[PDB]
C-alpha cells in the first residue's frame, strides 16, 4: 500500500541513525541539538559529509547555500521537515 | 506415433511454457516465439513427408515465409520499445492499466 | 472506487502523448590510437561514438 | 549453344526414362514375390514365438477391411538383422 | 502516413478476414489471421506515442502465441484425419486448442487482460476496428468447428466472460476501457448459445457491431475519451447526448429497443435445450453491464455538469467529422425490436 | 517525341543499371507471349515419361490406341528429333 | 466454409489440397490413399451425424493407415515374447532372421 | 554416414589443433597481459555496452526477402510441370512484386542509413 | 545404433529448445535455437525431404543473424546471463533436461509412453514405407506444384511479403 | 480381425533373372519391345487387381520371357552384347551416350541374326492396349455397402402457415 507517512519522529530518528554511523562522531555525547563544530569537534568538511550522508539517507538534493545554514542535528530535521511538509 | 513425435512435440511444449513465462527480455520473448515455429515445421514435415502427402509438401515452406513475417514485425515493436525507453525490458511497458 | 493498490494511479494524458523520457543512453566511447595503424603513432583521438 | 544442347539433355532422359518403363514389369514382379515371401517368413517365425500367448491368433489382420494393405517397414523387416534393416531405411537417404 | 498507404492496410484487414471465411483449407484460415495481424499493427501505431507501442507490443504477443496454438490444433489434425478441410475437429486435444486459441483471439476470458489496455493505447478509430471488425474471422471459424467444441470449455469461457466484463467496467472511467470491457462480456453471449442455435451467435454478432460502431463514432465526433470529457456533450452538441442515452439504453438490454432482441433470442434456444439456470444466471450478471451504462447517461444526457468558459468559443463551428452512416446505425441500434422475425435471413 | 527522348537519355546518363534491369525484365514478359517456340517447352514436358505407362483394356473399340509400342499409332515425338 | 464463394463461381482456390486423395503431381499416391477414399465415399452427403456411427468400419481402418498403432503393438508384442525366449534360450532364430 | 564422418573428422582435426596450441607453448599470464586492447588506454565502458544498429531496417527487409528465395529456388523443378503458362506467370508475378518491395523502400528512404 | 538417428536428433532438439526457453542472453538463446535447427534439418532429412530440411536451417540462419546484430543493439546488459548465472534460468535448464531425460527412460525401457497422445517405442523405422519412388524426390514434385496449383497461395504469400516491407517502415518510422 | 492369405514358399518360386542393372539397362529398349505382350499383360493384372497374390501367375510369365530374351542373346549377339554393357558398367550413371559406338554393334547383330529393331523414341512411353481374358474384377477395393442417402425433400413450395409464429407476430 502507500509508504508509512513522514513524521517528526521517524525524520528524528533517521538524522540519528545516519549520524551513529558516521565515525568521527563520538555516539555518547551526540544530542538532538548538540552542535557539530563547538561540540562534536568536527571540521568545515566533516559537516560537507554529513550533509551528503543526509542527501542519501533521504533522497533529495540540498543545496551549499542551505547546507551552509545546517549546523546541528536539530536544523537538518527543521530542513528536512520543511522540504516534505511534514508539520506533525 | 513413433518416438520422434515425442520430442517433437515436447519441444512444442518447451517453447511455450518459455513464451508464457518472460524474464525480463522482450528478444528472449521472441526466440520462443520462432521456436515454436521451428517445432511446427518439423512437425509437419514429419507427418507429411512420411504420409507421401504431395501436395501438402509446399505447407511448410508456406509457413516459413509468415513465420519470418512474424519475427520482422516483432523486431519492428522491439525496435521502437527500446527506442523510448533504452532497454527491452517488458516492465517498462505498464504504462497502460497500471 | 479507490484502494491502496490504485492509490499511485494516475489519469493519462490528455491527447495519450507520455513525456520523452530524458537522457536514457550515452554514446559509446572508443580509443584510437595511439597504437593504431590509422593514429599516426601518437595521437589518442577518444571517439563517441553510435554505431 | 545453350538451347541446342539442352534438347539433346531431354532426348537423352526420354531414352534413359523409356529403359526404366521396360524393365518396370520385371522389376514389380520380383518385388511382389520377395514382399511376399518376406511376409511369409514373418508369418512362419510368429507361429514358433506366440504358440503359448493364450489369446493370439497368428497372421491376424489389424484392419477390418480384406483388401491387400502394403506392408510398412517394420511389419517387413520386423525380427531381421540390424544391418539389414538399416539399409532399407536409411540407406537411399545416406548413400553419397 | 500517405493516404494511399493507410487504404491499401485497411484492405489487408479486409482480404484477411475474408480469407478466412472464404477458406476450405486450415492453411488459408491461418494465412488469413496472420496477413490480419500483420495489417492491423501499423494502424494502432500511427500516433507514434509510447502507449501506442505498448498496445501494439501486447496485441502482437498475445495473437502471435494463438496463431501457434491455431497451427498446433491444425497439425494435430491432419496427424489424426490426414485432411485439412474446415470442419469438425478429429481429435479431442485439437479442439481445446484451437478452442483456447480463438478465445485468446477475441479477447474471451480468462484470456482477457489485454482488451482493456490494447483499446485504451490505441485511438478511437482503431479501437473501432479492434472490438468490431476483429471478431467476425475468430466468430467466423466457431461457427464452422463447434459440432466438435468440449460444451464444459465453450460455456465456461462464457460465464467467466460475462463476470470479468461486468466486474471489470464498473471500475472505469475511461470510455475506450468502459467499451473494451463491454465487448469481453458481449462475447460471452455469442459463444454461450453457440453449441445450441449458431444463427444467434450471429445475430448477437451483427447487433453488438451496429450498437458498437455507433457508441465509437459519437464518441469520435466529439473526440472525447473520458467519462468527464464526455460530459461536456450537451453545451456543445445535445443531439448526441440523447442519441448516446438511447444507444447505452439498448446495449443494457432494455425494451423497446434493438439490443433487447439477441438476449432475448439467445435464453430462448436455451431453455428449449432445458437450460434454465444458465440463461438466468447470464440475464442477471447482465445488469452489471446496465450499470456503468447507466452511469453514462447520468454525467452525459440526464444531468448536465459542469462547463468550462472556452467552451463558448466552440459553439461558433459545425461538427466537421464526417461521421459516416450515423444515422442510420442509431436507427438501428434502437429501433428493430419490431423486426425480430428477420433474423431468420442469417440462416 | 522530344522529350520521351530526353527522359530516357536522363535515366541513361544518371542510372544505366536500372535501364539495363527493366529492359532485361521487360524482354522477359513479352518474349514468351510472341515466342512460336513456347509451344514446344509445353510438349517437351509432356512427353517425358515419369511414370509408367499403364496399359488399357482392350474392349474391341479402340482402334487409336496402339496394340503394340512399335506401331502407328499413339504419340509420337518425330517433331522433337528434329527440333 | 463460413461463406462459399468457391462453390457460388466454381472456381478452385484451396480445395485442390484439401484431401491426399486428391490429383498429386505426376499420380504420386499417398500410402492411405485407398482408405481415405472408402472413408469419403462412404460418408458422402449423409452428413457427419450419421457418418460418425455408419462409417466407424472405414474411419477405423484410415486412422489405422494413418498412425499404426494397433499394427505397431502387435509387433511390440511378437518382439517382446522373442526377447523373453532368446534371453532364456528357448527359441532358435531362423538362419534368415539373423543372417 | 559418410557425412557424418566426413564431418566428425574436420571438427576432431580443429579441436586437436587447439588443444595443441593451449599445451604445447610455454605460459605467463600475469593481469596486465589479459587486459582488453585498445590501443595501449584502458577501456571506458565495457564492450558489452548497447551499439547502435544504423541500418536495423535493412536487416528486417532482409528476413523477408530471404524467403524469396526459398520460394524461387523451387523454379528449376517447377520448370518442368506442363502447365508453363500458369507456372511462368506465377513466377514472373512473385519475382515482380519482390521488385515492387525494393523499389518501394528505395523509394522511401528505407536503404538510406539513420544518422 | 544408427537406428536410432532421429530419435538422438530429436533429443538434441529438445535439448537445443530448453537452451533459449531458459531464456539466457540471446546471445546464447540464439546459439541453441541454431542448434535445434540444425538437427531440425538431420531429422526432416532422414524422413525423405532434404529441400526442406536445408530449406530451415537455410532461413533459420539467416534470421539468427539479424538477431544477434539486434541483441547487440536492443538487448544486451553489461553481463550477459549464462545458464549458469541465475537460479531462474539454472532452473529452467535443469527441469528441462530432467523431464526430457525421464520422458527418454520410460520411451526405452517400457517402450510405451502415454502423456496426452500414446507415444510407442519400437523405433521411428517401423512406420517407413517399403516402396521406392520412381525417378523423382516426391518432396522436390510437391514443392514445384506451389506454382501449377498453388496459385492462390503464391497470390496470398506473395502479397504478405510486399506489405510486410510496407508495415515494418510504418512502425519505425517514429516522431 | 480376418487372417492375412499369404501364397507358401511353393508359389513364389520361379527361375529368376540374375543378370545386372548395366545388362537389363543395355538390353532394355529390345527387351521392352520383345517381351511388351506377357508384361504388358502382368501390369494390367497389376494396376486393376491392387493385390500382388492376385497376379502371381501372370508375374511368372514376366520372368519366362525375360529368360527367353536373354537365351537368344547368348545364342547370336552374345560378343557384341558383352561389350555393350561392359561400356554402360563403367559409368557411374550408366549413360547411354558414353556407348554409342558399342550400341551400334549390338543393334546391327540383333538386327541381323533376329531380325529386332530397337524402339524409336517415344515408343516404350505410350499406353498401349492389351486383350485379356482375365475378367475385369469387380469391388477391387473390397467395399461395403454404402449408407443411403437422406430422403430427398420433394414438392412445390407453399408459404409458411401462419408467417414466422414467432411469440406474438402475426406475419
Ligand atoms: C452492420 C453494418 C454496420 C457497419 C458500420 C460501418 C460504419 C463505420 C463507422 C464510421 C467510421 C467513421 O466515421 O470514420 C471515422 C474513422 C476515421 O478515423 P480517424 O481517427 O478520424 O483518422 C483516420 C486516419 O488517420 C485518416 O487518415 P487520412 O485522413 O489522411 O486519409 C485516410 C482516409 C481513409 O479512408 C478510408 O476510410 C478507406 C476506406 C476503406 C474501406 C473501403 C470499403 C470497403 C471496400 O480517411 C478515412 O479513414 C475516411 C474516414 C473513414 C470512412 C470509412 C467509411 C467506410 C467504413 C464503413 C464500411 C466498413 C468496411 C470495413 C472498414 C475497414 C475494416 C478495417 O473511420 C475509421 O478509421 C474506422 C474505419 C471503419 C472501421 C469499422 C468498420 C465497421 C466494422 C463492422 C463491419 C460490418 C461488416
Ligand atoms: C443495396 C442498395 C440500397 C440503395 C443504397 C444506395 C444509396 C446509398 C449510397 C448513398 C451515398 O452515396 O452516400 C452513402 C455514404 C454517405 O454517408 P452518410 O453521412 O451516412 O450520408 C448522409 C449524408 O448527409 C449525405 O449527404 P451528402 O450531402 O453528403 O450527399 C447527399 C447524398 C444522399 O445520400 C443519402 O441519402 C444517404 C442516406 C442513404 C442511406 C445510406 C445508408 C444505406 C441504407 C441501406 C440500409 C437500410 C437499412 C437496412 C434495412 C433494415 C431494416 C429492415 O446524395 C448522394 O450521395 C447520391 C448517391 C447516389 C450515387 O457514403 C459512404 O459511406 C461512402 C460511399
Ligand atoms: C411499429 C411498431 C409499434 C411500435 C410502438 C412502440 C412499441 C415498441 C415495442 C415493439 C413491440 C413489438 C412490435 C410491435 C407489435 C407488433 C407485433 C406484431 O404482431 O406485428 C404484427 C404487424 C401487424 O400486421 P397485421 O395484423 O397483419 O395488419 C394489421 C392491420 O390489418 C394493418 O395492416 P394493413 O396491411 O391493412 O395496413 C398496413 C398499415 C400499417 O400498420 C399499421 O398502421 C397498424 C398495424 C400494426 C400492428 C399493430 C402494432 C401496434 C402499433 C401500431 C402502430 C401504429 C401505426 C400508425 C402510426 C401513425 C401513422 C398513421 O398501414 C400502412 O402502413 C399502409 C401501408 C403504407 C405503405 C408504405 C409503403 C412504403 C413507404 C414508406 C413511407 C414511410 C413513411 C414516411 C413518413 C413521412 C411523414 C412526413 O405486422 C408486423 O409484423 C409489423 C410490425 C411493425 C408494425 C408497423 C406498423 C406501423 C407501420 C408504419 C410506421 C408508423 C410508426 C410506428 C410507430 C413508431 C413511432 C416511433
Ligand atoms: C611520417 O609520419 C608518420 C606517419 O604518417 C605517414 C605515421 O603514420 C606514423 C605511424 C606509424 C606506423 C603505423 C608504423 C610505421 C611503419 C610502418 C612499416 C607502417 C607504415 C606503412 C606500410 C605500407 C608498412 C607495410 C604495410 C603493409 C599493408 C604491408 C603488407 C604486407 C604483407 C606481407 C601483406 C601480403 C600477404 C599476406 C599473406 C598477409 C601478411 C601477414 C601475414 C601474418 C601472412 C602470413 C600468416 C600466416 C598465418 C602464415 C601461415 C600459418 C599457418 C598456421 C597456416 C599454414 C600451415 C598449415 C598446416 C595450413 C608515424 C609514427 C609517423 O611518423
Ligand atoms: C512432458 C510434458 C511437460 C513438458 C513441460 C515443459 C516445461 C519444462 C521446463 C522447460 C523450461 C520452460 C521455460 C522456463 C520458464 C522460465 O523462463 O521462467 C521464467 C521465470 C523468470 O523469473 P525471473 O524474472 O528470472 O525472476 C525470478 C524471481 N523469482 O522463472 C520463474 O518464475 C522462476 C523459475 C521457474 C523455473 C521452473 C519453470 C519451468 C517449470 C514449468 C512447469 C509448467 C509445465
Ligand atoms: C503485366 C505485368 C508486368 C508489368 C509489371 C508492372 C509493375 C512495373 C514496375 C515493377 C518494378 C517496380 C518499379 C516501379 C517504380 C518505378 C521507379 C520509381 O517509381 O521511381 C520514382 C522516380 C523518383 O526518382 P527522383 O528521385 O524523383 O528523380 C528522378 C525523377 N523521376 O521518379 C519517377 O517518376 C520514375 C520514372 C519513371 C519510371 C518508369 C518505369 C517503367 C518500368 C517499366 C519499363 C518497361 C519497358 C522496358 C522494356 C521494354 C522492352 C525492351
Ligand atoms: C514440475 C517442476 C516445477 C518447476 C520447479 C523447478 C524448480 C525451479 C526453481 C529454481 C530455483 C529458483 O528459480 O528460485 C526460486 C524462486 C525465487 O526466485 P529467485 O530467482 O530465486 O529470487 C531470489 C534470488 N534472486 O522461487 C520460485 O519461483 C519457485 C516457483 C515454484
Ligand atoms: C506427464 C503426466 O503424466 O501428466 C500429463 C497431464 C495429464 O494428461 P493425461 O496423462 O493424458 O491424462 C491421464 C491419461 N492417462 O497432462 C499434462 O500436464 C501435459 C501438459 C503438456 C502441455 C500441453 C500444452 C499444449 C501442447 C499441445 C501439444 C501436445 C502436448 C502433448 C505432448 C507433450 C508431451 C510430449
Ligand atoms: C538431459 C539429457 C537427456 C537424456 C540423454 C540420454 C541419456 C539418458 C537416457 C537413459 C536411458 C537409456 O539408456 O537410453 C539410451 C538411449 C537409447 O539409445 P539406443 O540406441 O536405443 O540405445 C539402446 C540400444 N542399444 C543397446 C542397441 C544401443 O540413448 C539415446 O539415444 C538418447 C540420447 C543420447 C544422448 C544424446 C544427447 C547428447
Amino acid at each position: 500500500s502507500d509508504a508509512p507517512p513522514l513524521t517528526l519522529e521517524g525524520i528524528k530518528d533517521r538524522v540519528l541513525y545516519v549520524l551513529k554511523l558516521y565515525d568521527k562522531i563520538d555516539p555518547e555525547k551526540l544530542s538532538v541539538n548538540s552542535h557539530f563544530m563547538k561540540d562534536l569537534g568536527l571540521d568545515s568538511l566533516d559537516q560537507v559529509e554529513i550533509i551528503m550522508a543526509m542527501e542519501d539517507e533521504f533522497g533529495f538534493e540540498i543545496p551549499d547555500i542551505d547546507a551552509e545554514k545546517l549546523m546541528c542535528p536539530q536544523e537538518i530535521v527543521d530542513y528536512i521537515a520543511d522540504k516534505k511538509d511534514v508539520y506533525e | 506415433m513413433s518416438m520422434v513425435y515425442m520430442n517433437i512435440m515436447m519441444a512444442f511444449t518447451v517453447s511455450l511454457v518459455g513464451l508464457l513465462m518472460y524474464r525480463s527480455h522482450l528478444m528472449s520473448s521472441l526466440l520462443c516465439l520462432e521456436g515454436m515455429m521451428l517445432s511446427l515445421f518439423v512437425m509437419a514435415a514429419l507427418t507429411i513427408l512420411n504420409s507421401h502427402f504431395t501436395l501438402a509438401s509446399m505447407m511448410p515452406i508456406i509457413l516459413l515465409v509468415f513465420a519470418a513475417c512474424e519475427a520482422a514485425l516483432g523486431l519492428s515493436l522491439l525496435v521502437m520499445v527500446s527506442n523510448t525507453y533504452g532497454t527491452d525490458y517488458v516492465q517498462n511497458l505498464n504504462l497502460l492499466q497500471c | 472506487y479507490p484502494t491502496k493498490e490504485t492509490a499511485h494511479w494516475k489519469p493519462p494524458p490528455w491527447n495519450d502523448v507520455d513525456p520523452p523520457k530524458d537522457t536514457l543512453v550515452s554514446n559509446l566511447t572508443l580509443n584510437f590510437g595511439p597504437q593504431h595503424p590509422a593514429a599516426h603513432g601518437v595521437l589518442r583521438l577518444v571517439m563517441e561514438l553510435s554505431g | 549453344s545453350m538451347m541446342k544442347w539442352n534438347r539433346e539433355r531431354r532426348r537423352l532422359q526420354i531414352e534413359d526414362f523409356e529403359a526404366r518403363i521396360a524393365l518396370m514389369p520385371l522389376l514389380q514382379a520380383e518385388k511382389d514375390r520377395r514382399v511376399l515371401q518376406m511376409l511369409r517368413e514373418n508369418l512362419e517365425e510368429e507361429a514358433t514365438v506366440m504358440k503359448d500367448v493364450p489369446g493370439w491368433k497368428v497372421g491376424e489382420s489389424v484392419f477390418h477391411t480384406t483388401r491387400w494393405v502394403t506392408p510398412m517397414m517394420g511389419e517387413l523387416y520386423g525380427l531381421r538383422a540390424s544391418e539389414e534393416v538399416l539399409s532399407a531405411t536409411y540407406g537411399f537417404i545416406w548413400y553419397t | 502516413m500517405n493516404p494511399i498507404i493507410f487504404i491499401i492496410i485497411l484492405l489487408t484487414i479486409m482480404l484477411g478476414t475474408i480469407i478466412v471465411m472464404i477458406s476450405s483449407h486450415w492453411l488459408l484460415v491461418w494465412i488469413g489471421f496472420e496477413m490480419n495481424m500483420l495489417a492491423i499493427i501499423p494502424i494502432m501505431m500511427k500516433n507514434h506515442n509510447p502507449r501506442a507501442t505498448e498496445a501494439s507490443t501486447k496485441y502482437f504477443l498475445t495473437q502471435s502465441t494463438a496463431s501457434m496454438l491455431l497451427m498446433m490444433a491444425v497439425i494435430i489434425n491432419l496427424m489424426f484425419s490426414g485432411q485439412w478441410t474446415v470442419m469438425k475437429l478429429f481429435n479431442p486435444m485439437a479442439s481445446m486448442l484451437m478452442t483456447m486459441a480463438l478465445a485468446m483471439k477475441l479477447g474471451m476470458a480468462p484470456f482477457h487482460f489485454w482488451v482493456p489496455e490494447v483499446t485504451q493505447g490505441i485511438p478511437l478509430s482503431s479501437g473501432l476496428i479492434l472490438l468490431t471488425w476483429q471478431k467476425l474471422a475468430p466468430m467466423s471459424v466457431l461457427y464452422q468447428i463447434f459440432p466438435s467444441i468440449n460444451l464444459n470449455l465453450i460455456l465456461t469461457l462464457s460465464v467467466l466472460s460475462i463476470l470479468i466484463g461486468g466486474w471489470g467496467g464498473l471500475n472505469q472511467t475511461q470510455l475506450r476501457k468502459i467499451m473494451a470491457y463491454s465487448s469481453i462480456a458481449h462475447m460471452g453471449w455469442m459463444t454461450a448459445v453457440l453449441p445450441y442455435n449458431p444463427t444467434m451467435t450471429l445475430l448477437n454478432l451483427i447487433i453488438y457491431i451496429i450498437m458498437t460502431s455507433t457508441m465509437f463514432t459519437m464518441f469520435m465526433a466529439n473526440s472525447t475519451t473520458t467519462t468527464l470529457s464526455l460530459s461536456h456533450t450537451w453545451n456543445k452538441t445535445p443531439i448526441m447526448t440523447v442519441l448516446i442515452l438511447a444507444t447505452l439504453l439498448s446495449m443494457g438490454g432494455l425494451p423497446p429497443l434493438s439490443g433487447f432482441m439477441p438476449k432475448w433470442m439467445i435464453i430462448q434456444e436455451m431453455t428449449k435445450n432445458n437450460s434454465i439456470i444458465l440463461p438466468t444466471f447470464m440475464a442477471i450478471t447482465a445488469l452489471l453491464n446496465l450499470y456503468f451504462y447507466m452511469r453514462l447517461t447520468y454525467s452525459t444526457t440526464l444531468t448536465m455538469f459542469p462547463s468550462t468558459n472556452n467552451m463558448k468559443m466552440k459553439w461558433q463551428f459545425p461538427l466537421m467529422k464526417k461521421m459516416t452512416f450515423l444515422p442510420t446505425m442509431v436507427v438501428l441500434s434502437t429501433m428493430m425490436l419490431p423486426l425480430t422475425p428477420m433474423l431468420s435471413v442469417l440462416e | 517525341a522530344e522529350r520521351v527522348a530526353a527522359f530516357l537519355k536522363n535515366v541513361w546518363a544518371k542510372e544505366p543499371v536500372l535501364v539495363a534491369s527493366f529492359a532485361i525484365a521487360g524482354l522477359a514478359v513479352i518474349l514468351p507471349t510472341l515466342s512460336p517456340y513456347t509451344k514446344y517447352s509445353l510438349m517437351i514436358n509432356r512427353a517425358t515419361p515419369y511414370n509408367y505407362p499403364v496399359p488399357l483394356r482392350d474392349d474391341g473399340n479402340m482402334p487409336d490406341v496402339p496394340s503394340h509400342p512399335q506401331d502407328p499409332q499413339g504419340p509420337s515425338l518425330e517433331w522433337l528429333k528434329r527440333l | 466454409p463460413f461463406f462459399d464463394v468457391q462453390k457460388r463461381l466454381g472456381v478452385d482456390l484451396d480445395r485442390w489440397m484439401t484431401i491426399q486423395s486428391a490429383e498429386q503431381p505426376h499420380k504420386i499416391p499417398s500410402r492411405c490413399h485407398a482408405f481415405e477414399k472408402e472413408w469419403i465415399e462412404c460418408a458422402h452427403g449423409i452428413g457427419s451425424i450419421r457418418a460418425e456411427k455408419e462409417c466407424k468400419i472405414e474411419f477405423e481402418d484410415f486412422r489405422e493407415c494413418l498412425l499404426r498403432q494397433k499394427t505397431m503393438k502387435r509387433l511390440h508384442a511378437i518382439r517382446r515374447q522373442r526377447e523373453k525366449l532368446i534371453k532364456e534360450g528357448k527359441y532358435t532364430p531362423p538362419p534368415h532372421h539373423s543372417g | 554416414m559418410n557425412l557424418m564422418l566426413a564431418l566428425l573428422t574436420n571438427f576432431t582435426l580443429a579441436t586437436l589443433l587447439v588443444i595443441i596450441a593451449f599445451w604445447l607453448p610455454q605460459l605467463n599470464v600475469y593481469s596486465e597481459k589479459t587486459s582488453p586492447y585498445e590501443c595501449g588506454f584502458d577501456p571506458m565502458g565495457s564492450a558489452r555496452l548497447p551499439f547502435s544498429m544504423k541500418f536495423f531496417l535493412v536487416a528486417i527487409t532482409f528476413l523477408l526477402f530471404d524467403l524469396e528465395i526459398a520460394l524461387l529456388l523451387p523454379l528449376p523443378w517447377a520448370s518442368q510441370t506442363a502447365n508453363l503458362n500458369t507456372m511462368l506467370t506465377m513466377a514472373l508475378f512473385l519475382i515482380i512484386l519482390l521488385a515492387v518491395s525494393l523499389a518501394y523502400e528505395w523509394t522511401q528512404k528505407g536503404l538510406e542509413w539513420t544518422e | 545404433m544408427m537406428l536410432y538417428i532421429v530419435f538422438i536428433l530429436s533429443v538434441i532438439f529438445v535439448m537445443g529448445f530448453v537452451g533459449f526457453s531458459s531464456k539466457p542472453s540471446p546471445i546464447y538463446g540464439g546459439l541453441g535455437l541454431i542448434v535445434s535447427g540444425g538437427v531440425g534439418c538431420g531429422i526432416v532429412l532422414n524422413f525423405g525431404g532434404s529441400f526442406l530440411g536445408l530449406m530451415v536451417f537455410l532461413i533459420y540462419l539467416g534470421g539468427m543473424m539479424v538477431v544477434f546484430g539486434y541483441t547487440t543493439a536492443m538487448a544486451t546488459e553489461q553481463y550477459p546471463e549464462i545458464w549458469l548465472s541465475n537460479k531462474a534460468v539454472l532452473g529452467a535448464f535443469v527441469t528441462g533436461l530432467l523431464m526430457e531425460f525421464f520422458m527418454v527412460y520410460y520411451v526405452l525401457k517400457d517402450k510405451e509412453v502415454e502423456v496426452v497422445f500414446e507415444f510407442n517405442g519400437l523405433g521411428d523405422w517401423v512406420i517407413y514405407d517399403t516402396g521406392d519412388s520412381g525417378f523423382f524426390s516426391e518432396e522436390a514434385m510437391g514443392i514445384a506444384a506451389l506454382y501449377s496449383y498453388g496459385t492462390w497461395l503464391v497470390i496470398v504469400t506473395g502479397w504478405s511479403l510486399l506489405i510486410g516491407v510496407v508495415v515494418i517502415m510504418e512502425i519505425t518510422r517514429g516522431n | 480381425p480376418g487372417i492375412v492369405e499369404l501364397p507358401s514358399l511353393e508359389d513364389l518360386k520361379v527361375q529368376e533373372v540374375k543378370v545386372s542393372s548395366s545388362v537389363l539397362k543395355a538390353a532394355a529398349h529390345h527387351y521392352g519391345a520383345q517381351c511388351d505382350k506377357p508384361n504388358k499383360e502382368f501390369m494390367l493384372c497389376r494396376w486393376e487387381e491392387k493385390d500382388p497374390r492376385r497376379c502371381l501367375e501372370e508375374g511368372k510369365l514376366v520372368n519366362q520371357c525375360a529368360l527367353e530374351f536373354f537365351r537368344q542373346i547368348k545364342r547370336h549377339c552374345a560378343e557384341p552384347f558383352t561389350e555393350y554393357w561392359t561400356c554402360i558398367d563403367y559409368s557411374g550413371l550408366q549413360l547411354f551416350r558414353r556407348c554409342r559406338k558399342q550400341q551400334a554393334q549390338f543393334d546391327e547383330c540383333v538386327l541381323d541374326k533376329l531380325g529386332w529393331v530397337r524402339p524409336d523414341l517415344g515408343d516404350l512411353s505410350k499406353v498401349t492396349k492389351v486383350k485379356t481374358d482375365r475378367p475385369l474384377p469387380e469391388n477391387p477395393y473390397h467395399s461395403r455397402a454404402r449408407p443411403e442417402p437422406n430422403p430427398e425433400v420433394e414438392g412445390d413450395l407453399k408459404p409458411a402457415r401462419h408467417g414466422s409464429r414467432l411469440f406474438f407476430w402475426t406475419m
